[PDB]
């Protein structure tokens, strides 16, 4: 129908999951929350898991 | 047994470049390089922000 979402948040744990899960695509910045970087790395492509350890480090 | 070896596991947090500090990570000496003791002045000069904006906590 012509609409998109770009979501933006510091706690992926509280976002519903239902929502984020429909993200194709993801911009992630520096994330310290270990309950934000698991669901995070859970709901990424398999493909992006092994870089995707940066964020602690991201700066 | 032959000779007293003492290993220390250390982990960086932040580099200096002259005068300054800088924070970050993914920097990795080179091996045989010296390891020295902080000096106070060098740990004080960090924790500490402009003065309009320091809350001594302790």
């Amino acid at each position: 129908y012509g609409l998109s979402l770009m979501v933006v948040s510091q706690r992926p744990s509280e976002v519903s999951d239902t929502i984020l899960s429909q993200c194709n695509n993801f911009i992630n910045l520096r994330l310290t929350n270990i309950n934000d970087q698991n669901y995070i790395k859970n709901l990424l492509p398999d493909n992006s898991r092994s870089i995707s350890e940066i964020l602690p480090t991201l700066g | 047994k032959d000779e007293d070896i003492f290993i220390l596991t250390v982990q960086p947090v932040g580099i200096f470049k002259g005068e300054e500090f800088f924070q970050g990570n993914s920097m990795l000496p080179s091996p045989t390089e010296p390891v020295f003791l902080v000096e106070d002045d060098i740990l004080n000069k960090i924790f500490s922000n402009e003065k309009t904006k320091i809350f001594h906590l302790g």
